[PDB]
Parts: C-alpha cells; structure tokens; sequence
DNA sequence: ATATATATATATATGTGTATATATACACACATACATATACATATATATGC
DNA sequence: GCATATATATGTATATGTATGTGTGTATATATACACATATATATATATAT
C-alpha cells in the first residue's frame, strides 16, 4: 500500500537530478566525435538501417520515425523527423549528411515542412568522412543498439553549427570551411604550429569579421543612387520574414522607408526606397553607422565550448584547436586497436584459406576419403588433424562444386591474395592511413 | 486533390464573375504528378491517364509521383514558373447548369452524371 | 508559355468524373469479395511486411504508417494510420485482424487513440480466414505491391460494418454474428436454405430488432423505484459524452429529471431519479414508451448496398444471399484455379525430387562422379541426361554432406513423402478441402 | 380566433480525406534596444550694477 | 549709457538599468476549418372551425 514519506530533498536529488542529467548528457550535447546529439546518433543510426538493399533509393523519414524505438528510444518521433529535418537543410548545415528529395527551403524560409512530402537517404560525404564503424564503442545499455559514438576523421561538431541546450548549461559552435578544416587537420596530424579555419556559411554572401572573441557577420548593401537602396543580404540569423515583420514593416509604418523585393537566383534582395523625410547622410561613415544601427545588418554572435569527452563527463574549453588536437590524441588510440584486431582477423582468415586449400589438396584422390563413411568420422578425423582445429564445420557446409582443378588454383590464389592484404595490413599504422583516408575526399 | 476539388468549387465561386473569364485573366497552370527518370533524362506526366496511356510506351524507368509542390525541388520550380504552362479557363454559355449540375446539393445529379 | 483554352464540360467529363470514380472505389467502397478499402489492403499489407519476420512482435501504429509509398500508397498517411486506428478494437468491430496493445478503447469513449502510444501485431484471425495468399490476383499497377483484390473464405464485410460514402452514392452495411454468417455459408456450400444472419454488435447486452427495413437498435434501462431508474444499455451511437450532452443535458436544464455515474464493468451505466415536474403514467405501456422516446435508448438504422464487383464497376444488392451465393461461386471458381495450379507444383516439385534422388543414387554409386575436371563440361553432360536436364545449376552447388549415406537415403524417403502428397493433391476438390477451412474455426 | 394535426428542412454524424495551428521550459551571456534621465556646461540676457 | 555676471534651462550625450527577448530547436500534448448524403427529428407555421 505503501504510505511513504518521499521527502523534497530525496525527490530533487534523485529525480530531478537524473532528469538534469538526461538533459545535459543525453537530449542536448554532441560529442566532439562525430558531432551528434542522441537523437541525431538514431536517425543516421535508422538511416544506415534502411541504407541497407541501395545506396541510392530514397526513403521516407516516417520510415525511419516508425521502428526508432527497437533502437531504444523511448519518446516522441516528431522530435527526431524534425531533427532530420534540420540535417535535410543543406543551407543550415555546411557538411550535407543526407541526400534528399522534396522541399526543403532556402535562406528565405526556415520552417521545413512535415515529413508527408519528404524522401531522404544517406549522403556520399558520410562515406567520405564515416568508414570503419563495426570498431563503434558499444553502449553500456544493453538496448542501446546503437553504439556509444561513430568513426569520423573529422570533428563534425565544428561543421554545421551547434546549439546545445539542457539544464544549466549551454553551448554554441558555429559552422566552418571544408578545405581549412582539412588543411587543419593536416597541420594537427604533422604536430606544427596549428591554423585556425575559417568560418564558412552556405549559400552566404555576407562576411564574417573576427574581433574580440566576437563574430560579426554582415549583410551586403549597395547604394543603387542617393535615395533608392538595395539590400542583397541580410545577417544569418534572419530570414525574409523576420526582416520584413521586425526591420521592414516597423520603419515602413513610420514614414521613412518603402521597401520591394529585387530576388532572384539569390535571396533577401530588397530594394528600398527612402522616405524624402528621412535624413540622408552625407558623412558616409556616419550613413554606414546608423544603416548598422538601424538596419541592423550585423549579427553578433560569441561562442561557447561545453562538451562531453569521450569518457562521458564535462569539460570546458576556448578554442577550436584544442578540440582538433583532443580529437587526434583519442582517435589515435582506437585506430591502433583497429590496426591490432584487424592483423588478429587477417591471420585468422589466412590460415582458414590456406587450411581450405590444403583440405582440397588433400581430398581430389587425396587421403580424406568422404564416400562410404558416416558424418561422425570424417568430423573426428580432421578434428584430430591440428590444421583443421576448429574448422571443419564450413569445410562439411562446403559444396561439391569445390572439386575441380580451377577452384583449386582459385582457393590457392585466394589464399595467397589474403596473404598479401595480411602482410600489407601487418606493415602499416595509423598515420599512412590517417592520410589516405584524408585524402579520398 | 486540386484539379479535381478545389479547382471546380473555386470557379463556381468565380462563375458570379464572368468578365475576368472573357478578359482571360484566369490562368491554370497545369503541374506534373509523375517525374519519371528514364536513362539519363526526365519525363514530365500531368495527369494520371497521361502517364496511363504512355505507360506500357516508356521503357524501364524509376518514377516518383507527385503529391504537389512539397515534393517538387528547385530547379523543377525553376523551370515551371519560368516556362509556364496555363490554361485558359473559358466559361459555356450554360455555365449555370453545369455548375448547378455538379454542384447543388442534390445526390442525384452525380448519380446519372456518372453513369455514361 | 502555353496557352490553351479550356472549357468547362471537358473539365468536368475528365477530372470531375475523375474525382467521383476515384471517390467510389479508391476512397470510399470497398470490394464485395473481401470488404477492404484500398487504404486498408496498404494497412494489412504493411502488416505483412512487418510481421515477415515474426508474428508475436508488437509493431508501432506509426511502424505500420512509416513504409507506405514504396507499396503503392500515394495519399495522406495520416488517413492511413486513423483507418488503422479505427479496426484493431474489440468494441467497434465484432471481427479484429489485429492485436493491439495500448487502450485503443471501449464503448465509453468514442476516439481512436493517437500515433504516439499504441502497438499492434496481427490477429489469429488472419491466419484463420485468409488462405493461400500467393495466389492472389494481381493488381495491374506495378507500383501496386499488395495485390487487386485479397483471398477471403467468407464475406469479412457483414462482420464489422462498413459505412461507405462518395460523389452522389452512400452505401452501409452492419456487423453480424459469427456462428450465423459460418451456418450461412455452410448452407451456401451445400445449396440448402440460406438463413440471413444474426446481426451482432460487440460489448452490447441490448439487442437489434429488423422492423420492415429499419434496424432498432436497444438501449436498456430498469425500474429502480417509482421515481428512481437505472440505466444500463444505451445505443452505440451515442458516447457517454454524447447521451449527456444530447439527451442529460437537454433534460436538466428543464428540470426533469436527475442523473449520475454508475458505469460498472458491464457498460454504460446511470442512475435517474425522475423529478416531480416529471409526471409518468400508471400504466406501464404509455410510461415505458415515453421513456424509451425521452431518453433516446432507440436507434433506428437504414441500409444501403451500392458495393464493387471484380469487373471495377458498381452492383447494388437488396439483400446478404445473394452477396453471399456470388461470393460462394467466385470462391469456387478460384479454389479450382488454385487447386489445378496445385497440381502443376505439386508434380514439378515431383520431378525435381525424383531427379535429386536418382542423380544422389548414381552419384554414391556409379560412372557420374566429379574429380579435378570441368565444373563446364560436367554441366554439359548432365545437360546430355534427359531427366537431368534443366536442373544443373543447383546440382553442382550441393553439399558434400548429401554425399554421405546418411542422406542418400533420405532424398529418396523424402522423393516418397512428395510422392504421397503429389497424389494425395490429384484427388482432392474444392468442397472438401473449403469444409476443411470452415471447420478450422 | 386560436388549439392543435401535421409536415418539412433544419442539426449531428458517421468515416474519409486534407490541410492548418498553438502554449510552454529549457539559458546563456549577450543583442538590440527602450527610453531615459540626468547632470552639467554654457549662453544670453536682462536686469542688475554703476 | 554701458560693463558684466551669473543663473538657470535646455541640449546632449553618455552610461544605467532594465526589458524583451528569441535564439534554436527539442520536447510535451492539444486544437482548428472544409467537401462528399441519407436518415431521422423537431418544432413551429398555417388552416379551420365552431
């Protein structure tokens, strides 16, 4: 029945505390790993599921939204098609994560439509950036089914802009430069004085000025003549919308400006004309300090760096380069337990071919007899034999067709062939590969 | 859905205007509800008997229906509003009967109006 | 720049008629011969595809809406998951072919659940009814993954009630009881006297009376005292809400009489003390008739039968008989089909057997043995044997554990077991083997 | 000379479709602004001072 | 008749302290308004009749 006495400091404790905890570590934060929040981590997680059969066929995101939860997750599907809504954009994200197929806005418009138009498959820059991912960390829970993180080269979290959110803290990453966070990456593996990359927005034509910790990023404008005005690009975190309702409408209701649209194969073109009761300048750095004031055509905007490591728990930090030297230093440990449990693998498949070969050398009027004798004889008799130990199960599921003399030079080339891949593996470590998977962008 | 309900309400919600009929400033533009890539190149299908009667003509192909404009992308817009399609809507002289005919209130109407 | 003029009656004689066409048979009419929409054959069809694997896992209403376009759907979804949210209950439907999990709901509340809480699996009752599906018709689309029409063995449409509604047509039929529709196609079968069935709704303690046409549906009330009653049934069509707001409501207000919750496990459950205002008669004739009219316990219910035949065009029928004896002659037809395509299998699985059995038997012993030659020239003179043609691919891909004596023998008892189903098939009829199907309920 | 018998178009309502929207907590650590006021300098002027 | 002086009033320019964000999505649920028709029902409007 049960009349317990369930005190406030017990009932925040514990339960507001593991719902803090939740926010903070598992809603809100990507890893500076891959560059995903847990429910990014189940729709690219459901996007390799339904990868599976074509690379190229298109799918709905109602099909990734319907068996999310046999991955674990255990909330509401509309967060996570409008999370893989915001990973459809391709103009608020600079690194494109999914190919897609439908309406998914520009610069102009911010809300993407419901999934009921939407197709949406796995993009190549996945492919070029995640590779190797049956070495993922699997996750301490057991219906986690996705692992803990991916394999990326790339710092991801830097790629796209991140605005993390939960209880206590925040954070906020703005979007780079492909070729300075590659040469970035470079410079890091070689162990030299490291470059910062440049910051990069999509389909952008404003600038992005760099001073005291402070980014101003800066629509363009042109004075077309003394009175008529041409706006041709508006700061990032406004839309036609927001600048029509809360810069146009409220400095067109108050006798100065009558503003039009002049778009086209680029948006926010709004050409502006100038009320004759409005002062125009003629000092033009005074013009050029009220048009910012007024117009506002300068976004600024501060950082902010918290994130969960690799061992799950907080860390603080104010540079970029930092991350990119912390993301060298914890790859590079996983990718010699990859060089390490790939020559264990290797080896193991080279005696398995070489052990097959030499059984079909050993059988085409060989001394293992099959006709005439049972299924229990032939297993205990190669059991006894050390070279076929723990093999003879596929050697009894092979076929009949293993019996000819140009299987038997295929068997032997092959084996010969996984030789050479386990000698050329054995040679190798991480920083030759590190490049080559680098350079096959 | 359009063509075929809120294309004939709206002009009987138009047909209390007839002079921007006879001055042709009524413009339907006619959209596409297969983009079929065969090759390399697409084809463009209206409606569903055109895609129908050219079905069996067309080789091996992978299609997408459209459900409408959310499923278009860009450059297909690009196209469709820069080399637009209209038809020009022309009321009948019996206009009012026909509209009577498929659109009162009596069931009856669409029970023999089907049948031939 | 196309311009062409376009005139009314064209426009309606092809989209108009479009539309209504599309209305009658894609939106609203079932088929006769199995009584689903098409929306609904995309809803069973899915459970298919998602209960390929097991029957016992419970699949999300939002996994049963998620990969719908690539199956031949082409409309709004969210029609698709409310039809599938308005079946899998045991009080809307005398007949579900699906398992729920979740409160899909009771005769108290009206509303089907959302897309967020409830899952489903199939039913028993799909593998009741319906039977040998792989001989399905199919549909002429190939987009069109599930098939033109389904296989039932009964007429599934009398058992839950289908209300059906398009351009200028209405058609309704009501759900029944199962043991008189299972006696009405057995006397269908045996051409006897078909009764017209029992008409049974669920979780309903009142009962139907057919009066000329009109179906009175009862609700149940009972003298708890002069001036105090209880109310136990209602009809289905009015909720809990619904009887209040329609019927309580309007009857307070005017100071009749008084009403409160006694809604037990049986069902819809009130108590009505009637007030002094409301006068009731010494006879119990004229007083039981005002309150069965006042308080609206009668249902009245009209028929319509406007439904599709096989041919993709409408029939109208008066009665169930002759929807049933149609569905006894087209069921007939195509087990007869079914069961001389039976045949064709049941002996070419027999030809296959017996030359498995005689190319094992001559493989162990005799000239037909395989030894470092030309898996090509060894097809090539299987390819000489007459009753080893057309069957060589497999035979070289077939595993050197049949070439023990262990199986030898066994392809040869197994070649028997064929042997006894093939003429064990060449004799059975349709009528037999139907008789069967009815009696597995 | 108005009481009442009666007839007929109002109100859900069923399911299918096809589409919208909306109140909130989360939090930094600034972003832009909303006035805003407020204290102080200096101008003129005028009326005192001479 | 003219020096002059200081007084306060209004520009003015900055520096305060607040105030409103919404950010940017995640997350939770809910609401909305139409087209497709017969079947009752109901309720009140008119005739008449003594």
């Amino acid at each position: 029945m049960q009349l317990n006495n369930r005190d406030l400091k017990s009932i925040i404790d514990n339960e507001a505390l593991a719902y803090a905890m939740y926010t903070v570590e598992n809603r809100a934060i990507p890893n500076m790993i891959d560059g995903f929040k847990p429910v990014q981590r189940f729709v690219i997680a459901r996007a390799l599921d339904l990868a599976r059969g074509n690379k190229d066929k298109f799918h709905k995101l109602a099909s990734i939204a319907g068996g999310v939860a046999d991955l674990g997750y255990h909330h509401g599907e509309n967060s996570a098609q409008d999370a893989g809504a915001l990973m459809a954009n391709t103009w608020n994200n600079n690194f494109p994560l999914l190919d897609g197929q439908g309406n998914f806005g520009s610069r102009t418009v911010q809300k993407a439509a419901a999934s009921r138009y939407i197709f949406a498959r796995v993009s190549k820059n996945f492919y070029n950036v995640y590779k190797d991912t049956e070495y993922a960390p699997v996750h301490q829970d057991k219906e986690h089914i996705p692992p803990a993180f991916y394999l990326p080269i790339i710092p991801t979290v830097l790629l796209n802009g991140v605005s993390g959110i939960a209880t206590g803290y925040a954070t906020y990453i703005l979007p780079h430069s492909v070729s300075s966070v590659k040469k970035a990456v470079l410079q890091a593996l070689q162990g030299k004085k490291v470059t910062k990359p440049k910051v990069e927005f999509p389909e952008f034509r404003g600038e992005v000025v760099e001073i005291d910790g402070q980014y101003e990023i800066r629509g363009t404008y042109k004075f077309t003549s003394r009175t008529q005005m041409h706006i041709t690009e508006i700061p990032y975190k406004y839309d036609r919308e927001t600048y029509v309702s809360k810069i146009l409408d409220p400095l067109e209701n108050k006798g100065f400006i009558t503003w039009d649209d002049a778009c086209g194969e680029h948006g926010f073109g709004f050409k502006v004309k100038f009320r004759k009761e409005y002062s125009l300048s003629d000092n033009e750095e005074e013009r050029h300090a009220k048009i910012m004031k007024d117009f506002g055509l300068i976004e600024r905007r501060s950082q902010n760096i918290t994130v969960i490591n690799e061992k799950g728990k907080l860390q603080v930090y104010d540079n970029v380069v930092d991350l990119i030297k912390d993301f060298v230093e914890v790859r590079k440990t996983y990718v010699q337990k990859r060089i390490d449990n790939k020559i264990k693998e290797t080896e193991s498949a080279f005696r398995l071919a070489f052990a097959k070969a030499h059984f079909i050398k050993k059988v085409i009027s060989g001394e293992i007899v099959v006709q005439g004798k049972t299924r229990k004889e032939l297993t205990e008799e190669l059991s006894k034999i050390d070279m076929y130990s723990s093999y003879v199960d596929k050697l009894v599921g092979m076929n009949i067709f293993h019996m000819t003399s140009d299987e038997a030079k295929k068997l032997a080339e092959e084996a010969k062939a996984k030789k050479e891949e386990n000698e050329y593996w054995k040679t190798t470590d991480v920083v030759t590969e590190y490049t080559k998977d680098l350079e096959e962008i | 859905d359009g063509l075929g309900s809120i294309y004939p309400s709206l002009l009987g919600f138009f047909s209390n205007w007839p002079e921007l009929f006879e001055q042709g400033r009524i413009r339907f533009v006619k959209t596409p509800v297969i983009i079929a890539h065969v090759g390399k190149k697409q084809e463009w299908f209206y409606t569903v008997a055109e895609y129908e009667s050219a079905k069996d003509a067309l080789p091996k192909h992978s299609i997408r229906y459209i459900k409408g404009l959310g499923s278009l992308e860009k450059s297909e817009y690009r196209e469709m509003i820069q080399n637009p399609v209209y038809d020009v809507v022309k009321l009948p002289e019996n206009w009012k009967e026909l509209f009577e005919m498929l659109m009162g209130d009596n069931a009856d109407l669409r029970k023999e109006w089907m049948s031939q």
